[PDB]
RNA sequence: GGUGGCCAUGGAAGUCGGAAUCCGCUAAGGAGUGUGUAACAACUCACCUGCCGAAUCAACUAGCCCUGAAAAUGGAUGGCG
């Protein structure tokens, strides 16, 4: 990419948000998608079969470009596990009550969520994320039989088998 | 209520001798030499620095409202000093969408000469006051230099011209067009 | 907020100062909220970054403690933003010399510092002529084919002597980067001393 | 046409102003009062229009 | 920053609107005052720093004057003042 229209490889990042089953309305990326060689429909539709078998409701998404292949990985956010940590999938066309519905667990599953936490965090070990992705409810409302609440207050787990 | 006392003292510098007649201050410098009158605002104003190192203006049976002008002379002073060491050079820059304002000096500073401002025919004329010296620059596309030593003149001067150029019945949201000031400075820095 | 959150501040910079026999003078003038965020995780194994206010000049009441003396010569280096940074495990320069990233560079009209400031002649490969900032000042040049060169050399500015604006605009279009040295390090304390980064000190 | 530090001089002298809502008087940025006399030195002010 | 957070998708990733709604880095930064932006950004403001040196600020309430306050043969604190 650089004096003069070069490129050697290519190995360039592009990341999206939202999903139903892909797109395809005269819609993809267009703009950074077009002037790359990729396409608005294969690699659409490509995006399906990895982005697929169940993310139904709202994605991040990067597609990593290979002279015209796109990648169409399906990197978790936080809140986006913490809704299909949920009691989960109804989809779409009823739904309609509504998506604030908020009962759901994850008692050590915030523990793989914390887990699945990939690097961003920049961390204190397990005691304080667990707290911040934690902190971030709305729907769910912590473990079985308790409300986030008073989880935050203390934790008496994971501490000293993550570092 | 009336407070007992205000002062206070500007600091002079070496380069200049101010020697006050009264009340009546008098600064020569490098420069040149500039007076005024403190014939209405009513202090004390001393000298009291030997070798000649302090104005102190005082003010002394003072309500509120005279206690103000204590500062404001203590400014005109230094704002004097300023000027007969460095001297001020207001720029002004001449601003357009289309018709080029075309400024010409035509004696020494004095008249300053305007075609052209939004295609208007009537060539506006700006006198300077006396010791403001108009020029137009270089190193600068449209930009003038109002050289003088006094604050007073040099900045009527500046608006006198920046004023003379002002657009009618219109939007002047939009028509942005005329001269005016973009940078009050000095002569020399130091 | 504030006579209690306050107070309480008052007990983790004297616990620092009691325990924490090894002290490091940080002077951050340009910084991000992410870039701490960095440091902090790239230096955990080792440092402890603190950072205060005004307040810093209470190594006074620390000292009051009927007990320290030295913290006397720390005194006039609380000044003009600073921030200590404590560690168990120093060990000397070794872990300081690996904390110096990258940054400036910078370079502005009016700074003064470090050394002999030289520009080798290189090929510079800036657009065709271009060489106003150079005819400007006076070094031969030619256009060799398309892009441009020096054939010659010397040191443009020495040590003292204030750098031009437009001798300022060349270096960093250039991309030759020095006059710099701010969030990184000002003045070290171990043991009452006195150390001073001109050159021993590391 | 007209290049942007020129107009955003002549924006700073014609465009950023409070404005009196008494007596449509023109003040700079910072007035929390009007200057006239008329309209009883109001504090009722609001920011000129930006031109869209 | 965790962070296209959630609702809303028409866009609202801090921001036409609302439930809300809390942690990390903490220093300190509101899951946001605004500009504005389709949305951002970019900017700004809370918060918090850098530099300076001692008084500072806000809401009320009153005293005095200013405004509200506009009429017809010329013009009346009695006049002069
Ligand atoms: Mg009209
Ligand atoms: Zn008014």
């Amino acid at each position: 990419m650089p004096p003069k229209f070069d490129p050697n490889e290519i190995k360039v990042v592009y990341l999206r948000c939202t999903g139903g089953e892909v797109g395809a309305t005269s819609a993809l990326a267009p703009k950074i998608g077009p002037l790359g060689l990729s396409p608005k429909k294969v690699g659409d539709d490509i995006a399906k079969a990895t982005g697929d078998w169940k993310g139904l409701r709202i994605t991040v998404k990067l597609t990593i470009q290979n002279r015209q292949a796109q990648i169409e990985v399906v990197p978790s956010a936080s809140a986006l596990i913490i809704k299909a940590l949920k009691e989960p999938p109804r989809d779409r066309k009823k739904q309609k009550n509504i998506k604030h519905s908020g009962n759901i667990t994850f008692d050590e599953i915030v523990n793989i969520a914390r887990q699945m936490r990939h690097r961003s965090l920049a961390r204190e070990l397990s005691g304080t994320i667990k707290e911040i992705l934690g902190t971030a409810q709305s729907v769910g409302c912590n473990v079985d039989g308790r409300h986030p609440h008073d989880i935050i207050d203390d934790i008496n787990s994971g501490a000293v088998e993550c570092p | 209520m009336k407070t007992i006392l205000s002062n206070q003292t500007v600091d002079i510098p070496e380069n200049v001798d101010i020697t006050l007649k009264g009340r009546t201050v008098i600064v020569k410098g490098p420069r040149g030499t500039l007076r005024r009158d403190f014939n209405h605002i009513n202090v004390e104003l001393s000298l009291l620095g030997k070798k000649k190192k302090r104005l102190r203006v005082d003010k002394w049976w003072g309500n509120r409202k005279e206690l103000a002008t204590v500062r404001t002379i203590c400014s005109h002073v230094q704002n004097m000093i300023k000027g007969v060491t460095l001297g001020f050079r207001y720029k002004m820059r001449s601003v357009y969408a289309h018709f080029p304002i075309n400024v010409v000096i035509q004696e020494n500073g004095s008249l300053v000469e305007i075609r052209n401002f939004l295609g208007e025919k009537y060539i506006r004329r700006v006198r300077m006051r006396p010791g403001v010296a108009c020029s137009v620059s270089q190193a600068q596309k449209d930009e003038l230099i109002l050289e003088g030593n006094d604050i007073e003149l040099v900045s009527n001067s500046a608006a006198l011209i920046q004023q003379a150029t002002t657009v009618k019945n219109k939007d002047i949201r939009k028509f942005l067009d005329g001269i005016y000031v973009s940078e009050k400075g000095t002569v020399q820095q130091a | 907020d504030r006579a209690t959150w306050k107070s309480n501040y008052f007990l983790k910079i004297i616990q620092l100062l009691d325990d924490y026999p090894k002290c490091f003078i940080v002077g951050a003038d340009n910084v991000g909220s992410k870039q701490m965020q960095q440091i902090r995780m790239s230096l955990r194994g080792k440092a402890v970054v603190l950072m205060g206010k005004n307040t810093m000049m209470r190594k006074a009441i620390r000292g009051h403690l009927e007990n320290n003396p030295a913290l006397e010569k720390l005194l006039p280096h609380i000044r003009g933003n600073v921030g200590f940074v404590f560690t168990k495990e120093d060990l000397t320069e070794i872990r300081d010399m690996l904390r110096a990233n990258k940054v400036p560079a910078a370079a502005r009209a009016g700074a003064i510092a470090p050394c002999e400031v030289t520009v080798p002649a290189q090929n510079t490969g800036l657009g065709p002529e271009k060489t106003s900032f150079f005819q400007a000042l006076g070094i031969t040049t030619k256009i060799s084919r398309g892009t441009i060169e020096i054939l010659s050399d010397v040191q443009l500015i020495k040590t003292g002597d204030k750098v031009g604006a437009s001798e300022a605009t060349l270096l960093n279009m250039l991309n030759i980067s020095p006059f710099s040295f701010g969030l990184v390090i000002q003045q070290v304390f171990d043991n009452g001393s006195i150390y001073n980064p001109e050159v021993l000190d590391i | 046409i007209i290049e942007p530090s020129l107009r955003q001089l002549a924006q700073k002298y014609n465009c950023d102003k409070m404005i009196c809502r008494k007596c449509y008087a023109r003040l700079h940025p910072r007035a929390v009062n009007c200057r006239k006399k008329k309209c009883g030195h109001t504090n009722n002010l609001r920011p000129k229009k930006k031109v869209k």
